[PDB]
């Protein structure tokens, strides 16, 4: 659907944990017999947040932000450090770093796709390319204008479809969609005022990377 | 810097100095909590509670205000590091609780009284006596 | 089956702990007479892994391998140091160290087997023998060639069957098929960015050496 | 039955735990009313082993040994330090130390029996006398040849039955029969190679002294 | 090597020296994580957080900027190890938070102020005075 | 037994000695595990992983390679206990992370730089420079 | 009582002295289990495992057998407390495992090698050199 | 007070003094439990188990009773602080368990035997030898 | 009923827990809807004792005392330090401190009542006024003789009822009735004799302040 794009602050994200959620196993009889069930479209990522708040005012800001969606209305924009770099944490992401695909002369639209693994890679389309990190490249030359990027879509549309034999390569930061796992939020704030405290971390704020249904 | 000879611990409540005094100590501590997001170069630090303690060394005597003082006594203290002279900074302590008294000596040694106080629910005020 | 050949890196394999499970028991009455009933598939090895990742980038490579398997399509290869040496970890592994069996003049094929014991050794067939560590020795002399190892099979086939009363001695490294117990993958990555990190070890990943049902 | 006699190494036994298992309770109403149910033939001993392995090679040896029995086939021979000495840990066991019984002129066979307790002693026949610690004694003199010891039986048979009035006294080390309580074995070995570790203790290897039904 | 007698520890915020000063201490500590490997000989080190703690020793005076600097005060420090003399490397501590002050002296001893500060998520900059 | 004056810590990466060093320290440690089955007279001990650390003391200077060095810097080190002379044993350290730098001095004291390093993922090689 | 200057700490396995030794330490430690019950006034102690640890100090030299020795080396030691003179009590340490080596010296200081060893499950034998 | 030269540790079991002894130590400790009701000014204390330990320092010698003694030996001791002279208080230790022996010396230093015992299941009796 | 008055030693009471027990909540729908159920006559207190025993002999005395009631026969007299003072721990209790009520010219009997709270105070009648702390006061003057105090009743009866306009004020120590929550008592005594121990804190003695039905 249209969804909602609401940024999750990177500093709060610094505190946030990372776990990998994968499905499709359900094997057969445990006599050494194995059958691969396919759930389909899996590889979501699990996270717990609020640990990056640092101080009470910031904690208030995230809490207000959670209230803004009133319980994860539609989508929520989450900055993922791991997916942000197509290349490496110490290596700059480039258009060439991630291969979108090859134009066939009719392929106007390419979704940004993250290929993970090599022999049998799983490709993840990215709902929101982080703005300004999106660079399009063609085998002949890095591609500039004429590519229409649908930021909500994650699809880049060449006005003139690339002819057969030119590789489309695009690398961008990943603003992943997230839906909070639990409505309940644990508030660790440390009383301020005369106490003048405030809390660096707020526990129990689980979120799940959500593969939004289009 | 002053002299320290001038410095005298006077029990405020008695209104008189505790006695012949070897030394006076005052420490004010404000603790802090440091917190950082995992991706942080440095940790932000915020002070939480300020509490203070002090110890004064005296020579044990039967006729001593310090001898009269007992562990478990919440007693106001008036340290006078600059002394009672005009324009002398002095520390006024309110309701300092006397944690313990140590009376110990060797045959060679003169009896020594060690008295330690921690102000309770209060912080010493560095008033100036002029 | 042919399965999927994906090697578990030895470096990632560094540090893992294992448990051995036997399926033969089913005892009888309290008279002191106990009957052992065996349903087979005994002595499977359960492994908790992900140790020794060192950094998040390296961890990402393991994660990519998990993505490549996609919920363990078929089977996944794991290298076990303990079984890698036919003899002892310090000791050299030689063709002589493991004796495959004796030819009858028609025995072209010999399975690579690890005999666990003396009086009644439990034999572990080796599905995958690591290549190049395979040394075959005929009773008369070491055999340079003519033994056709089927890498998926674990069977070495002499073109000319060894004659009656001829000992065959073969020693090789052991590669064992493993199927992950849990679809979800736990991740210890240690946040980088400003507080640069990269966890030394990921949390235990349950992967089970599985004797595949024939 | 015939059973199997397979030695358990003493060093591994050094790590092994000792607990006492006794039955025959099942009392009546808890108004202080007590009734003694008799399970019969109890007093087994509980043990947990593997803590005496010391190093990886030795750990492998016990594991292979467990595989040899393929899940406690029949009996297993366990060295018990506590029962080894008819006398004391600091005092040498002697034929005189344990009293087998008195020959009646027809009593050719005497099972080695350990009498525990005094006024109402429970006597435990020993399935396997440790070889070479078996000494036969008669009231007149220590008895040498002519006694046929059935090592599996634990029975010593005088070819000429001792006449009435001569006490048969035999003291020997106890190689007690054991059956592993659990098929599952925990393997703790500590990675070797560059790490060069190896583990002194392996947990979770429970065994139960088994009073074999003959 | 510098002399240090000429060295001035002065407030970056107030802009003036704390007082008669016996000593200055600045330590920058970066915590690290060992990359332990089993079956691997050595562990790599990754540095996660850097924080700065320091203590400057002053002689306690009623008329002292150091006396004014109470525990729990977040104040920037312009520390000149080589002093204000030009070309001396100097540490521009930012937002140091005073943790504790100890005012302790014997009768013989001159009153002393020990002031300890820890950073508030900022790192001192080792600039060179022009 | 070297003189020790000859010993010089040189930052391998800079290609020059760190500075007017006061002292150099190198320690190599291999950890071990000892286990005994109960009832064993002695516990068998096997060495596990080996890691090393070292500390070098320098005089703090604005123009110092050591000053340029920072905590959290993975830096190659070339200690030269025998010196650069022919047939002199020297310790080559690769990628030694600098755990911390301490800059402290008293008014009397010259500014002192204390730098501590722990080699990361490596063991120092006792090579001979000839 | 023995002199100890003449004492030779020599490697049993190599057959030669480690170097210009400064000191030798050997301690045999036997742990004990002490047990008492509330109805019993005293605790009975029974000695259990025994292990041996020791450190020998040497002057660090490039051409030193001690330099050749490394942490993680299992080496036997023919330690002679009274030296090689016959009849001196001598400890035939067996399979001592070197735990760590220290190589720290000031510019003034002579490089020193501190070698610490712990046993591998073996007990040194106090034989007399003959 | 006696002299201490007179004090000699004699092994009761061997009937002879251990050797040239630098020092002798005996400590007797009776532990206590103190418990108070929540509304109690002071805590009532009751003594429980009593145990004793001692250490004797000797010069290591091949021909020494102390050298013959080993860690883990339950050996009776006869400390004679007053000596064997008439009317001299002495401590008869029963079944003291040797815990450890330290044999250590520097090249300058004479080899030293340090032996520590803890009496097992017994408390030394302060008998008088006359 | 008549009940039993058996004193609980103050020293044992010194080592005793205090927890406020209150009832009457049972709210309605969790839509933010609240309904106040009324259990009636609540505000009991919960205590755990035995921490004040100090020594074995004293511990024996409380145990004997528990045996005396043979399981809380009727009432048990418990000294409550908190309710003992009608004023403050540091301030002496006075007749004036607690207001019994106002005589109407017919009000001969006044139960000692502890008023807790101000705008809507709950008043607790006290079954046992501690003897000698009971002082009666009238607005004109502290009242001496002619008031008949029923110690079990907690009721003070003026022979001539106080006329309208004189306030009856009485403050006394509270000897509260208690019934032990659990018959089982844990004994921590520490064996004496050669050990010569004894224990100051017997655990798990649970008592509930009981508002006896009269």
């Amino acid at each position: 659907m249209q969804f909602i794009d609401v940024e999750f602050p990177r500093d709060i994200a610094a505190g946030c944990q990372a776990v990998l959620t994968r499905r499709d196993e359900v094997v057969t009889l445990a006599s050494g017999r194995e059958e691969v069930n396919s759930r389909w479209a899996d590889t979501r990522r699990s996270w717990d947040a609020g640990l990056g708040v640092r101080d009470e005012a910031d904690l208030a800001q995230v809490v207000a932000l959670f209230e803004e969606v009133r319980g994860r209305l539609y989508a929520f924009r989450f900055r993922d450090w791991l997916d942000w770099r197509t290349a490496a944490t110490r290596a700059p992401i480039t258009a060439t770093d991630q291969p979108l695909g090859l134009g066939d002369g009719s392929r106007t639209a390419f979704q940004v796709v993250k290929v993970y693994g090599a022999v049998n890679p799983y490709t993840r389309p990215l709902s929101l390319p982080h703005p300004g990190t999106v660079r399009v490249a063609l085998d002949g030359v890095t591609q500039p204008s004429g590519w229409t990027l649908t930021a909500p879509g994650g699809v880049i549309t060449f006005d003139t479809p690339p002819a057969l034999g030119v590789t489309v390569t695009a690398g961008c930061s990943f603003d992943v969609p997230v839906r909070f796992s639990d409505p309940e939020l644990a508030v660790q704030w440390a009383y301020f005022r005369e106490g003048q405290a405030g809390l660096a971390q707020a526990p129990s704020i689980p979120l799940i990377e959500v593969r939004l249904d289009p | 810097m002053l002299k320290g000879k001038d410095g005298v611990v006077k029990n405020a409540s008695t209104g008189d100095s505790i006695g012949h005094l070897q030394s006076w100590a005052l420490d004010t501590q404000r603790d802090e909590v440091s917190g950082w997001g995992m991706g942080d170069d440095a940790e932000r630090a915020f002070t939480t509670v300020g509490r203070a303690s002090g110890n004064f060394e005296v020579y044990l005597d039967p006729a001593d205000p310090s001898d009269d003082l007992e562990p478990g006594d919440l007693v106001d203290l008036e340290l006078y590091p600059g002394g009672e002279s005009t324009g002398s900074g002095y520390r006024s302590v309110a309701g300092a609780l006397i944690l313990s008294t140590a009376e110990s000596a060797s045959k060679d040694g003169i009896p020594m009284l060690t008295v330690n106080w921690r102000t309770s629910g209060a912080l010493p005020q560095k008033a100036t006596v002029s």
